[PDB]
RNA sequence: AAAAAAAAAA
């Protein structure tokens, strides 16, 4: 029951994961996006108590397709609470590989003081986290959300000048969004979101996350 | 922030709500003994006179259309088209 | 001038008509009151219709009806048999003819003696108006009343309307032209009220010691009470006007 | 002047109006002011104000007139139109069996002061000359008017038979080349509704011509009512003793499986539904059993009337009442309701003294078995007190919430501001929206759209969209030589419509993606349909003869159309895309009734036509544009608050259905308002 | 025994009361899907009802769909799925109430009001705790509630009103930059020709 | 004069509109004036409960008076047939039950009263009795034969809960109302001449 | 008026100062008199002052030589002897209160924090979310730790002479503040030096003395423009006393014969300064002095808000609270909503509306009276000379 | 002449 149950959220996770990176512009092959549930079982394992497979072993490492340095980890720790310990284990893992993003899934929670080593570890390496519940329902794929894309800083460039536009007075997204946590926006990018107009067919608005 | 003619963005079709002002200003400057522009036919109320003078476009009003960037563009009444 | 019946049928008074330009029947009968069929199923009012039925056939008779509620002894269906003998249609519709040219009416109407009652609301106790009048010693606004000759009250909804017609100079007319304007003396370092002489043209700002850059400011008095309470209460509204 | 009613609930409550010096000490105006007044003339104490300054006269003039307001953006319907008894006589007037003299035709003549002094020529001739009512509803109507509408009592099964255009019971509404040649008239076609006679005559000839026709309308049909007259009386509330009886039996045997519903409750063999107790079960059908025959014998009461029942004319002429004011007149009042429930038991499991202890029978419930007419018991006249004080509290009760969140609405949007670049910008200029509405047009010019191509069949869209030229039968009945000839000299034509077809699937497709559930109504501006028809009958043009309009003609003008019609102006990316992201749905509805097979084989338009067609399509997108300078914020504060004055109308007649937590009307709204912190109802739909 | 009796869960959501199963009559909560010959087709699926929200538990069930389910429950939406979502959701609830009583409002005004609460990329209220938090100007928020309280934190903040609004202009009585007072005349001097 | 239902000083904390000027328009409504009603909740409550009209109010106040506005099923007209009450001692009650059959509660033991019946006067319990409705058929008799209970004292027999209450204070309203046993009502034709 | 009428752009809002109240005051020495009558003469220094503004329809201001319509009345002002809290500041003061030093009166977070920086660049032109951010970073401070020598943890280092300075600490543990109405009580849960008490009450004159010493800068990282608003200026020092325009002279009969609530409360102000001065240069008692201020305060917050709970009301002549300006401005019928808001205007009419068919839509039906009592101001122009003539 | 209270109409 547990096994089951385990391998199907883990499958479900890495799923979510895959898809997460597929929609950040990483290089993601197409038979990792549509691994079934007998093709993660016959690949990784189906019993998680007995390490088959371990929360350690199904660790993912993606590239980007325009720069091949730049890569994202995903650490999956098996401990509800994360300490300090376990993050500077992960980041004495970090800086041996010359890599300057990462993604940890908690499962049950992590701690004010690991999130403020998170605060200011930030400016040199990425390191995003994730709740086990969060990652469970694809955000994007909802009927209720729109198509967003993350935008450059030359197309930005160019919507101010068009538009003749100040980013103090554009529409606003929180940085604390699930769907700006979904693509990893960080304050100052400007999102575009296309949408369906029942009086016009479609219509495209700019956010700025903050 | 003065605007060139040919770099003008706004829309070149005038709206009620300058229709509406400029019809008031031009008439209340004719009820003041302007000379007035057009012929005569016997019109006494002055809005009148400021409606058959304003269709062939002969009232000197220029419009300063604000921009919200704090700009303005200078728009004339002959360069704008009467529609209704 | 407001009527209203025994049955909640409320109204005004829309016109007056002689006798020589409204409607008669064959006999000659000009009504009293005139009123409206599609006020009588909205307000679903059987019993005024009773009423007039019943009215109709006591006046016929000479009896004074009776309109007891819950009476299984008074019926339509009886009053209509008891005014079939009386010479009148047992439904109490009557034939009558145009006023102003004498043709028949194509359709025939419904008439009897009903109960009306005149109420209290004459237009001679409502009808106000007002050009200029008194103004109050403290904020310079119209009165309230009739009595004290009052203007209207151009409330919040009004400046929404006005606002969602979107013509600024209706409402700089009627909140500040028509209402209370003023003319205050401004100096440009301090934003505050100045000292303004006008006998001898002088200006002078007591706390800046400035005496030429003073200008003139129009503005509502109750904002300028605004201000003035404002500076009451240790805030300083500093109204620059470079 | 301004001419001003308390309290203003909306933008249209409030007009600019012309003084005529009357003697009397009372304000006179039109009878369709009480529709956006909310006036009902029984003590209404109302406001005029007098402009100072002869620029804000101009002002009044120019946007404050009463016929430069006519459509809402709210709903874009109209608010003013023909009531009452007025409507009633418009109802009675265009029926088929009116037959009207030349002497009383003669007196409906001076009322019509924009008549051209050329009486039209007798419907019958011989031996006596008579006018009908449509041939002098026909003189009223100006312009270019064509519509096509039903009635009320319009039969459904009518449509799909022999008689769609040939109708005995002469219901179906036709209006071509602005006289009016079927149909009789009702709330539907000269009403507030969309689509209605006054919308198109707004549309199509504009302010004043529409505003003079409201005045034309009313004063003919008062004075050919004065000829005809009007009258309810006692007589019309009384149907017949076999349709009494009728009622009476089918109460009686309601009562009889109301009693029988108690006998099988009491007995153990009422078997609950799932979703509720069996104490909302048996409620249920309780409630279900009294509406079914309250409305049974509303309807045997409504069908037993005759057309000389000015009750059931006054109805139907939509005016006023509705059919459950019939079966109260006539058959029975029904059940009264305190809270859509039962009436409660006030003392030790009694509503009455005067009943047993633990009756559930339909006299202690509240329903009345008894008419208006006939009279009511008096604990059944207790019961209606119960629900008429229901009625009252909820209008004195929910107003002060529904007038607080319509200022808090208004004080919210008080300065969203729509700029001169056509972007929607608040009081510190922060972007709310690049288009008014995402298509930068004004919603009074706006209407609905039927759209062809989302629900059709894919067999369906290739034999109705696909131009084929291989049927040489069908190209030569419907083209002309020169047409044969001017195609056969080009090459590039084959492909064009090979282009055109794809360009039709396309849209097919991104219709598709963008409606899901197969919409085909849309808000759209300029109607294409009603001038298409309008250019037909201008030019007068023949469904019946070869026409000499190219398809690649038909195909230059549409994209001509197509690049004339901007909004977003800009030769940049990001300008062109917006170009095509607010004239999408535009784009669509051009290309799909602009196609070269309706203009070809089915509207058989000219040259001349789809010229003149083209300008006024261009013409009328380019007004119908939001105006740069218009508050919409404010609009759309007093277009959201003004509904929620009108949320009290549905409390009675409710039994429910369903046995779910829901939260609605005014508190919904309130909630939405405040972000709904916390749902007053939490419900998930799985 | 009162522990195991009154606080413990069996199976199921304790947030989550009374869950009805139903199948709909009308064509809104039907899946509408497309033949192979190009018609829409409406299949009456059976769905739940639950009242009380919480879709981290439910969502993430066995064998429901991730897409069609939504709430009512306007904060949720924004901690679980994002702004522009709230401001889809505020409209189809605002559209499911306008449509209960038969009222219909236009999209544009509805529009308006959703991309006005999606301002400041979270939940702003119409409130005096939403309004008067905005970047607006002094008199834009007392003349609405709490008059003394904004005049008062303007005074100790030295805050500048810059004069932008309507009701500002309203309030000191000159012509405000609102519908036809957005723009400035000016007389034209080579355009005054001969007249009279 | 001013209506204010207390203190000069302290006419904050009074009721205002006790005391009212009284409406000379018609006869009519002086007569309603009189006969007026005034529920202490303020005009301002978003409840409804207190403005529905109840079920208790056949015959005790009118059903189709109130005045519109925010102060609609608050302020109400008596009926036509309706009485208040004046109020009267509760004395001689009590002295007839205490010589009649009726036991006392200091009297009894404390275990033998969920078998007998309460006696409540004015909500006063005052001791239980074993023949409930013997006794409240003499209660009806001397109500009727207007010997000692006057005709104004409400009273009521708790079947159901066992219990026996007697009001006698002011406030009360009452309807006069026939006697009906055997099917059969007591006022006969004798009475019509009479 | 040859003044110059331009438009105004802003308005740009602030906190008089006390040297600024004195120097706008057109009262010279103060107001010293509470009576406004003064043998059929007003008098000077009062609350009648001629200087301030006008009497009657007949008279003529001291200070503009003016009437009603011509005289926009001018301000005094009154020197308090001691120092007095303003109410509606209150829930401002504390706020700065719990984010400076009791005793050194510094920041307890040092401004050159890269979290103070990172909230200054962030709320640039936000001084209200800047203050609500430094109270969140100020919660949790309860010791004003700092010294340049308190970093010395390492051996044999060097000292620094390009070090930057470190954080100025009085080594003093901030109280916890409570409030019970106007009293301000401040207790400290670990213990100071012997000659400080854990419990104390803390007058105006002692928060006025802290908010003095605090610099520019600080008020800066606080959201506060020390240009306009400065701290120390929250604190009643100068009271202004607003001009006959604000408070009019009632008149019943002829005469004046009562003022209006605002005259007679500023009254009360002036004999509680009087009293309060005369008890302190008599060297009274301590608990006298306390009351004498406790009373003042009691006058003071009573102008300003007597709606505050917790707080005991003012008492009219007439058995009805004070009205304050605060009640004056906030309400549906206050100077915004009843007087700004909804001004009443002066060409209008209203009367029961009745129908007329035959009228187009475009048209109102006039009577008569109203149509002679209501005028149209017609321009004069030669089109239409003779109708004007004839007309007039 | 202010303020408070009461009665109402829409
Ligand atoms: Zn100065
Ligand atoms: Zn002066
Ligand atoms: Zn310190």
């Amino acid at each position: 029951m547990d096994d089951e149950a385990e391998t199907y959220k883990l499958w479900r996770i890495r799923k979510t994961i895959m898809q997460l990176s597929h929609d950040r512009g990483y290089l993601v092959t197409q038979d990792e996006l549509d691994q079934t549930l007998e093709q993660f079982k016959e690949m990784f394992g189906d019993k998680p108590s007995e390490k088959r497979p371990a929360r350690s072993d199904l660790i993912v490492l993606v590239a980007h397709n325009d720069d091949p340095t730049d890569q994202m980890f995903v650490f999956f720790p098996e401990e509800p609470k994360i300490g300090i310990k376990t993050i500077k284990t992960y980041c004495t893992r970090m800086q041996e590989e010359n890599i300057h993003r990462a993604i940890v899934v908690v499962q049950g929670g992590m701690t004010p003081s690991a999130k403020q080593s998170l605060v200011d570890m930030a400016p040199k390496y990425i390191l995003e986290q994730f709740l086990e519940s969060e990652l469970l329902i694809n955000i994007t794929e909802h009927e209720l959300v729109p198509e967003h894309v993350v935008m450059t800083v030359e197309e930005k460039q160019e919507l101010l000048s068009r538009y003749k536009l100040k980013e103090n007075m554009l529409m606003r997204i929180q940085a604390g969004d699930p769907v700006a946590r979904y693509f990893g926006l960080k304050r100052g990018q400007v999102v575009k979101i296309i949408r369906s107009s029942e009086t016009a067919g479609r219509y495209i608005s700019y956010r700025l996350v903050c | 922030g003065g605007v060139p003619k040919s770099k003008r963005i706004t829309t070149k079709y005038m709206t009620k709500y300058e229709r509406a002002r400029v019809l008031g200003t031009r008439a209340l400057q004719i009820a003041m003994c302007a000379p007035i522009m057009v012929e005569l036919d016997g019109e006494t109320d002055p809005l009148q006179i400021a409606m058959k003078e304003l269709k062939q476009k002969k009232i000197p009003i220029i419009i300063r259309r604000y921009l919200p960037d704090h700009s303005y563009e200078d728009w004339s009444i002959d360069e704008l088209i009467m529609v209704d | 001038d407001k009527f209203a019946s025994r049955h909640g049928q409320k109204g005004t008074c829309g016109i007056q008509y002689r006798q020589e330009d409204m409607a008669f029947t064959c006999e000659g009968l000009a009504p009293d009151i005139i009123i409206n069929p599609h006020a009588i199923p909205s307000r679903m009012t059987i019993g005024h219709l009773i009423e007039c039925l019943q009215g109709k056939l006591g006046s016929n008779k000479g009896e004074i009806g009776d309109a007891t509620p819950f009476n299984d002894a008074v019926n339509v269906q009886k009053i209509s048999t008891f005014l079939q003998e009386y010479g009148y249609h047992l439904r109490g519709n009557e034939v009558m003819y145009n006023g102003h040219t004498g043709r028949k009416i194509n359709a025939q109407v419904f008439l009897g003696p009903t109960y009306y009652q005149r109420l209290k609301h004459m237009v001679d106790d409502k009808i106000h108006s007002r050009a200029r009048g008194p103004v109050q010693i403290l904020v310079r606004q119209p009165m309230e009343g009739r009595a004290r000759d009052g203007g209207l009250r151009f409330g919040e909804m009004e400046r929404d309307c006005q606002i969602s017609h979107g013509a600024a100079q209706f409402l700089r007319e009627r909140l500040f032209e028509v209402s209370d304007p003023y003319r205050v003396h401004i100096c440009n370092f301090c934003g505050l009220i100045a000292i303004a002489n006008l006998r001898n043209n002088t200006f002078e700002c007591k706390g800046c010691k400035n005496k030429t850059q003073i200008s003139q400011v129009r503005l509502p008095y109750a904002a300028k009470l605004l201000f003035q309470e404002l500076m009451s209460m240790n805030i300083a509204p500093r109204l620059m006007v470079t | 002047v301004i001419f001003n009613r308390q309290p203003t609930l909306h933008k249209m409550s409030m007009m600019g109006h012309r003084v005529k010096v009357l003697p009397w000490s009372t304000f006179r105006m039109n009878l369709s002011c009480t529709s956006p007044y909310n006036a009902d003339f029984d003590g209404d104490e109302m406001n005029l104000h007098v402009p100072q300054s002869m620029e804000t006269r101009a002002e009044v003039e120019n946007i404050h007139i009463t016929p430069r307001q006519i459509i809402t953006p709210q709903a874009n319907k109209p608010v003013m139109g023909i009531v009452q008894d007025t409507l009633t006589a418009v109802r009675k007037m265009t029926k088929r069996d009116v037959f009207i003299t030349r002497e009383q035709v003669m007196n409906l003549l001076m009322f019509l002061p924009t008549w051209d002094a050329k009486m039209p020529q007798p419907c019958i001739l011989k031996p006596r000359p008579l006018w009908t009512g449509k041939q002098i509803f026909s003189l009223i109507i100006p312009g270019n008017v064509n519509m096509i509408r039903t009635h009320s009592t319009h039969p459904d099964e009518e449509d799909e038979g022999p008689y769609k255009w040939i109708s005995p019971g002469d219901t179906k509404v036709m209006v071509e080349h602005g006289e009016l040649i079927m149909g009789i008239l009702c709330k539907k076609s000269l009403g507030t509704s969309a689509g209605s006679l006054l919308h198109i005559c707004f549309l199509e000839l504009g302010h004043d011509i529409a505003g003079r026709f409201y005045g034309n309308i009313q004063t003919v049909i008062n004075n050919w009512l004065l000829f005809e007259g009007h009258s309810i009386g006692i007589g019309d509330t009384i149907a017949d003793p076999q349709t009494y009886n009728e009622i009476q039996q089918a109460i009686k045997k309601a009562k009889d499986d109301v009693i029988n519903v108690i006998q099988k409750a009491h007995n153990m063999e009422l078997e609950p539904t799932p979703g509720n107790t069996l104490r909302q079960t048996f409620e249920n059908k309780v409630n279900r059993i009294l509406n079914d025959a309250r409305d049974k014998t509303g309807g045997s009461a409504k069908k037993s009337l005759t057309e000389y029942n000015n009750l059931k004319a006054m109805v139907v002429s939509g005016s006023k009442g509705s059919n459950i004011n019939i079966s109260q007149v006539i058959a029975c009042v029904g059940q009264q309701n305190v809270e859509g429930k039962r009436i409660p038991y006030g003392f030790r499991k009694r509503t009455l003294p005067h009943f047993i202890k633990d009756d559930y029978g339909p006299e202690s419930r509240g329903f009345v078995e008894n008419s208006y007419l006939a009279g009511l018991t008096p604990s059944e006249f207790y019961f209606h007190a119960m629900g008429g004080r229901e009625g009252l509290i909820d209008t004195a009760v929910k107003t002060a919430e529904t007038g607080y969140i319509q200022r808090r609405l208004i004080k919210a949007m008080e300065s969203v501001m729509v700029n001169y670049d056509g972007t929607v910008r608040n009081s510190v200029g922060q972007l709310i929206q690049l288009r008014y509405g995402e298509d930068g047009l004004c919603g009074e010019l706006v209407e609905f759209q039927n759209m062809p191509t989302v629900k059709l069949s894919n067999k369906s869209f290739e034999k109705r969209f696909k131009f084929d030229w291989s049927n040489e039968r069908l190209m030569k009945k419907v083209f002309t030589d020169d047409v044969i000839k001017e195609m056969t000299d080009s090459s590039e034509a084959i492909q064009e419509l090979e282009a055109e077809w794809d360009r039709l699937v396309s849209d097919r497709d991104s219709l598709r993606q963008i409606f899901p559930n197969g919409e085909s109504k849309v808000v759209l501006p300029c109607n294409l349909q009603r001038m298409i028809w309008n250019v037909q009958k201008i030019f007068h043009i023949n469904k019946r003869l070869p026409t000499d309009l190219s398809p690649i003609r038909v195909i230059k003008g549409v994209k001509t159309l197509l690049e004339r019609c901007v909004i977003v102006t800009g030769n940049d990316r990001i300008s062109k895309q917006a170009n095509e992201n607010a004239t999408l749905l535009f784009q669509c509805l051009i290309r799909s009734t602009l196609c070269t097979k309706y203009v070809s084989e089915e509207f058989r338009l000219s040259t001349e036509a789809f010229e003149w067609l083209v300008g006024e399509i261009e013409t009328r997108f380019q007004q119908a544009q939001a105006n740069p300078g218009e508050m919409v914020g404010a609009l759309a504060a007093q277009s959201l608050g003004e509904p929620a004055t009108q949320m009290t109308l549905n409390t009675f007649h409710f039994a429910g259905v369903s046995s779910k937590n829901v939260t609605l009307g005014v508190p919904r709204l309130k909630e939405i308002i405040n972000i709904s912190k916390k749902p007053k109802a939490p419900s998930l739909t799985v | 025994e009162a522990n195991m009796l009154s606080d413990m869960t069996l199976q199921g959501i304790e947030a989550i009361g009374k869950v009805y199963m139903h199948l709909p009559q009308t064509d809104s909560k039907k899946r509408i899907v497309i033949t192979e010959t190009g018609e829409f087709k409406a299949i009456g699926e059976w769905l739940l009802e639950t009242d009380g929200t919480s879709m981290m538990k439910v969502l993430s069930e066995r064998d429901v769909d991730p897409i069609r389910t939504s709430s009512n429950d306007i904060c949720e939406i924004f901690q679980v799925l994002g702004i522009e979502a709230v401001r889809k959701s505020v409209e189809k609830e605002m559209n499911a109430v306008l449509q209960f009583y038969g009222l219909y409002v236009n999209y544009r005004h509805l529009a308006l009001l959703c991309d006005v609460m999606t301002a400041k990329g979270h939940l702003m209220a119409i409130t005096r705790h939403g309004i008067n938090r905005q970047d607006t100007g002094a008199l834009m928020r007392c003349s609405f509630e709490e008059t003394v309280d904004v005049l008062m934190d303007a005074a100790a903040h030295a805050e500048t009103d810059p004069m932008r609004g309507v009701s500002e202009n309203i309030i000191m009585g000159q012509l405000p930059k609102m519908g036809t007072g957005c723009f400035d005349l000016l007389l034209d001097a080579e355009k005054c020709r001969f007249g009279i | 004069a001013t209506g204010n239902w207390g203190d000069q000083k302290k006419a904050h904390q009074a009721r205002a509109g006790v005391s009212q000027v009284l409406n000379r328009l018609t006869f009519a409504s002086t007569l309603s004036h009189l006969r007026r009603v005034n529920s202490p909740i303020g005009r301002d409550g978003k409840l409804a409960k207190p403005r529905q009209l109840h079920n208790t109010l056949w015959g005790m106040l009118c059903p189709a008076e109130t005045p519109e506005g925010a102060a609609v099923g608050l302020v109400k007209n008596l009926a036509l047939m309706a009485y208040i009450s004046v109020g009267s001692q509760p004395s001689p009650i009590l002295e007839f039950l205490e010589e009649w059959s009726m036991e006392n509660l200091e009297e009894i033991a404390p275990s033998a009263i969920a078998d007998a019946t309460k006696i409540f006067v004015n909500g006063c319990w005052v001791g239980i009795h074993r023949d409930p409705e013997q006794l409240m058929a003499t209660l009806r008799k001397l109500r009727r034969q207007m010997d000692i209970i006057v005709s104004e004292v409400s009273m009521i027999r708790d079947i159901r809960d066992r219990e026996i209450r007697i009001y006698t204070d002011a406030g009360r309203i009452c309807r006069p109302l026939l006697i009906v046993e055997n099917g059969s009502l007591l006022l006969k034709k004798t009475h019509v001449e009479m | 008026s040859k003044a110059p009428l331009r438009q105004v752009k802003r308005v740009q809002f602030g906190i008089l100062s006390p040297d600024e109240i004195r120097r706008m005051s057109v009262t010279e020495g103060g107001v010293q008199f509470a009576e406004t009558m003064e043998g059929g003469r007003p008098k000077l220094g009062g609350l009648m002052d001629p200087r301030q503004g006008v009497i009657d329809r007949t008279s003529r201001c001291q200070t503009c030589a003016g009437n009603m319509t011509e005289c926009p009345g001018h301000f005094g002002h009154i020197d308090l002897a001691k120092p007095v809290f303003h109410i509606g500041f209150i829930t401002k003061t504390i706020k700065i209160l719990r984010c400076v030093c009791f005793y050194c009166s510094k920041m307890l977070v040092s401004p050159h924090n890269p979290k103070i920086k990172e909230i200054v660049m962030k709320s640039r032109g936000q001084p209200r979310k800047r203050l609500a951010y430094v109270y969140d970073l100020c919660k949790g401070k309860t010791i004003c730790e700092g010294g340049e020598d308190m970093d010395l943890t390492k051996e044999n280092q060097q000292p620094d002479p390009n070090k930057k300075p470190g954080h100025g600490g009085c080594g003093h543990y901030q109280p916890s503040i409570r409030r019970t109405g106007l009293d301000l009580t401040a207790e400290w849960k670990h213990q100071n030096e012997d000659s400080q008490e854990k419990k104390i009450v803390v007058s105006a004159e002692r928060v006025w003395e802290i908010l003095k010493h605090i610099t520019d800068e600080e008020c800066f990282i606080l959201g506060m423009d020390p240009k306009y608003a400065r701290p120390d200026w929250m604190i009643v020092t100068v009271l202004p006393v607003p001009p006959l325009a604000v408070r009019p002279a009632v008149v019943m009969f002829g005469a004046a014969k009562n003022q209006d609530d605002l005259t007679h409360k500023l009254s009360d102000i002036i004999k509680a300064n009087n009293e309060l001065r005369k008890n302190e240069a008599s060297g009274a008692a301590a608990h006298v002095i306390q009351e004498n201020i406790k009373m003042l305060q009691f006058h003071v917050a009573t102008l300003v808000d007597n709606d505050m709970p917790g707080m005991p009301r003012a008492m009219q002549k007439s058995g009805k609270p004070l009205k304050a300006i605060k009640a004056r401005l906030k309400g549906k019928e206050g100077r915004i909503r009843g007087n700004l808001m909804g001004k009443r205007v002066d060409f209008s009419a209203r009367t029961v509306i009745t129908p007329d068919p035959n009228l187009r839509i475009d048209q109102v039906g006039v009577p008569r009276s109203i149509a002679q009592n209501l005028t149209f101001p017609e321009l004069v122009t030669p089109f239409n000379i003779d109708r004007m003539q004839e007309l007039v």
